[PDB]
């Protein structure tokens, strides 16, 4: 990043901290534990937990009788599962490989440009000083001219990867919108849209 | 140029980056390592309220330690220090408010009541618990119809270009020199030729879903419920209705375009 | 009665649009109203539709300027160039500034493709958006308007769609103390289609959206297992039409 | 400096679509995580039925 800030690539920080981040995503639980899922639509109505339960396991199709009866198995069987996504996350090897993707796919492009930096472009030398350094004005025109051309060149293949790179980000932002708005703040019946089985 | 740390070898001489730049030299005369690096620079930002409300205006930096850096113009005084750069004109105030003008890394700027412009360390919402006994339950005892609004674009412009007439105006000597370049003038031209069909495609697929023209009945009694402003008025030469009629008349592009002979 | 199937699928019965029919004719005739009035002002809420026609004149301007570049040569006008120069020197003019417009041409032309993609994928939502929420009603949260969604009706507007949702959102709300079921001889009885409230004297079954207080019959209850299991069972008395009648 | 001035306006135009580049990246995380306007919070009393 300094070495970026010795040749005029300034990475600029971001707008909302991660600090902040972290207080919006709590909100949202501490809506959907409490409020079932009023929390998006008026106000926030309480709700007990066991009464939320029964309500979703009514919509999939068992009727409320089975989770009042049986509510010991589900609790212990949903702890557990708690348990094992943390543990596993931890121990195994990639697991968030499309996060981990990103990040290295927008660096590899950033050091390319500086690599192509040093390339004589078909003349006599990389510095422009040195260029400038023993040749006479008139040659050492066309010489910084055939310079110049080759890196405007370079500079924008790398704006127009970055255009097109940008526009799949975006999409899974939208796709991930669509997931906050369907399952976190209520019930989807679009089968596998959230998870694998009943939702 | 700085003293150094780095340890070389007595052959060794200077630095390199995988930039291949030179980071370090010994001095000749004296046979020492120095660190070199360029001065401190960035961009500019300007913020301002707009024209309409004042002529007071904010700095900001992209980043300097504004502990000594310090362009034409001049300085003065409430020198405020964030993570993302240097401010000029704002205020470390204690309160917090709605985020108004972004900056970077949770400070957002803004102007306020004497009126000057000041900044804050942007606040969400306002906070609320929810009573959680559990025995307790909230039912509503009435409800509230609202109607809402919402916009979508659909197509852009169709537009054409020809190679000799831009490229080579109408010289013969410069068409034989574009001559002499491979199909390029061509390829081009069929690739704008794709955006414009599939541009009139969209409109078709998102409006045309009736197969039959339906007509509204001659008497407008639906249930107390009124429709007049959706419905398209026959007495209005343009079928449009009221609230099409305003939005077409709002929306005006021939400020810096023509006409609907083009 | 369209409005009344309607408002079966959010969740309130029939019973509600029927009783106060005038109430909600006065709040949506009105609504529009006030969506005519803020169309007129608030001059920002027009913003995507704008934006399409900003970006497509700024590219073309720019194609426009460009060609007012030396590109690095002597002149810009080719005639001026061809004009005191012998053909061999011209040439190489004329061979610079070809490939300076050139490349000129061959940018505009990437970014409008760019572009017009991200214009498609606008279209196919709002394709989407008429096919479900317009003939239709959907109950995908937020996808139409906010809150429940009961209909929807499409205007037009200058190279774009402007959609009116209508939807129905609950107010004013209370404090009732509740309890999963209700255990009167021996077997437990759990609630049909509601909420088991209580407004501190007698026990009540209602709708889960709107209140409307009816006795505890047989009817409106479904008996299962043994009271002891239910975790916090209640007591109070199942009325069961039957004896009024058998005597 | 003075030969790049003559090339034209190809240092302005590459320099916008960097910033449309950032501006929308900003927009994203807002749209996606912003949807719930009063911030709530949990309630003490961890009695959540099990
Ligand atoms: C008697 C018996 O085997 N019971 C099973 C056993 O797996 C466990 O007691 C419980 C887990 O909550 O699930 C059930
Ligand atoms: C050069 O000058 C420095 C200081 O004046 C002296 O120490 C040194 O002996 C001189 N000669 C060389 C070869 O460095
Ligand atoms: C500003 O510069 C000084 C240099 O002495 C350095 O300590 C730091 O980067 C800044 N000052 C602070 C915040 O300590
Ligand atoms: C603002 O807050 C800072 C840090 O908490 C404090 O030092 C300062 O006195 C406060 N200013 C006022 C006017 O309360
Ligand atoms: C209700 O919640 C409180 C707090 O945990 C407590 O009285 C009890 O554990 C819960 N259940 C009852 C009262 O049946
Ligand atoms: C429910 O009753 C409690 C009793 O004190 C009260 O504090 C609370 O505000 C009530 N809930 C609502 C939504 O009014």
């Amino acid at each position: 990043i300094c070495a970026q800030k010795f040749n005029g690539l300034t990475v600029l920080p971001p707008l909302l901290t991660d600090e902040m981040i972290a207080q919006y995503t709590s909100a949202l639980l501490a809506g959907t534990i409490t409020s079932g899922w009023t929390f998006g639509a008026g106000a926030a109505l309480q709700i007990p937990f066991a009464m939320q339960m029964a309500y979703r396991f009514n919509g999939i199709g068992v009727t409320q009788n089975v989770l009042y009866e049986n509510q010991k198995l589900i609790a212990n069987q949903f702890n557990s599962a708690i348990g094992k996504i943390q543990d596993s996350l931890s121990s195994t090897a990639s697991a968030l490989g499309k996060l981990q993707d990103v990040v290295n796919q927008n660096a590899q492009a950033l050091n390319t440009l500086v690599k192509q930096l040093s390339s004589n472009f078909g003349a006599i030398s990389s510095v422009l000083n040195d260029i400038l350094a023993r040749l006479d004005k008139v040659e050492a025109e066309v010489q910084i001219d055939r310079l110049i051309t080759g890196r405007l060149q370079s500079l924008q293949t790398y704006v127009t990867q970055q255009l097109i790179r940008a526009a799949e980000i975006r999409a899974s932002a939208n796709l991930a919108a669509t997931k906050m708005s369907e399952c976190v703040l209520g019930q989807s019946k679009r089968v596998d849209f959230c998870g694998k089985g009943y939702h | 140029l700085t003293e150094s740390n780095k340890k070389f070898l007595p052959f060794q001489q200077f630095g390199r980056d995988i930039d291949d730049t030179t980071d370090a030299v010994r001095d000749p005369q004296t046979l020492e390592i120095l660190d070199i690096t360029p001065c401190s620079f960035g961009g500019v930002s300007v913020i301002t309220p707009g024209t309409n409300t004042s002529n007071q205006v904010a700095v900001l930096y992209q980043g300097v330690n504004c502990t000594e850096v310090p362009r034409v113009y001049s300085t003065g005084s409430n020198v405020f220090q964030t993570r993302a750069g240097c401010l000029i004109g704002a205020e470390h105030v204690n309160n917090s408010y709605e985020c108004d003008i972004p900056i970077g890394a949770g400070i957002c700027a803004s102007y306020q009541t004497s009126q000057s412009i000041i900044a804050y360390t942007m606040s969400l919402g306002v906070e609320n618990s929810v009573a959680y006994s559990n025995n307790s339950i909230a039912i509503p005892i009435n409800f509230t119809i609202s109607v809402t609004t919402e916009i979508l674009p659909v197509s852009m412009t169709k537009t054409s270009v020809d190679c000799t007439m831009y490229i080579c105006g109408d010289s013969t000597e410069c068409s034989n020199l574009l001559l002499q370049y491979g199909s390029f003038c061509t390829q081009l031209n069929r690739a704008l030729t794709g955006i414009a069909v599939e541009q009139d495609k969209n409109t078709q697929e998102v409006f045309a879903q009736v197969k039959q023209i339906y007509k509204t009945p001659p008497i407008k009694d639906f249930g107390g419920f009124n429709f007049s402003q959706i419905l398209p008025d026959p007495s209005k030469p343009s079928k449009r209705s009221f609230i099409e009629d305003l939005l077409f008349n709002k929306v005006t592009l021939a400020d810096a375009g023509f006409i609907k002979d083009l | 009665m369209q409005m009344a199937y309607r408002f079966n699928g959010i969740g309130v019965t029939q019973n509600v649009l029927y009783e106060n029919q005038k109430l909600i004719a006065n709040q949506f005739n009105s609504a529009i109203g006030k969506i005519q009035d803020s169309l007129s002002s608030t001059a920002s809420a027009l913003g995507k539709l704008q934006d399409v026609v900003n970006q497509n004149a700024q590219a073309l301007n720019t194609l426009v300027k460009q060609l007012s570049s030396n590109f690095g040569a002597i002149s810009s006008v080719l005639n001026d160039i061809l004009a005191r120069l012998d053909k061999v020197e011209a040439e190489v003019q004329i061979d610079r500034l070809i490939t300076g417009r050139l490349q000129s041409l061959q940018t505009y032309v990437t970014q409008q493709l760019i572009r017009a993609a991200e214009i498609r994928a606008s279209a196919n939502l709002a394709a989407t958006k008429m096919s479900e929420c317009v003939l239709g009603q959907s109950k995908r949260v937020d996808f139409c308007g906010k809150g429940y969604h009961l209909m929807s009706f499409p205007q037009s507007a200058p190279h774009g769609v402007v959609f009116l949702h209508v939807t129905y959102v609950p107010a004013q709300e209370k404090n009732f103390t509740t309890a999963p079921a209700i255990c009167h001889d021996g077997k437990a009885h759990f609630p049909r289609e509601g909420v088991f409230v209580s407004n501190g004297t007698h026990w009540f079954v209602t709708q889960r959206n709107f209140y409307e207080p009816q006795i505890i019959t047989t009817h409106n209850t479904f008996v299962s297992g043994n009271c002891d299991v239910v975790i916090g069972i209640v007591n109070n008395t199942v009325y069961d039409p039957l004896q009024p009648e058998l005597d």
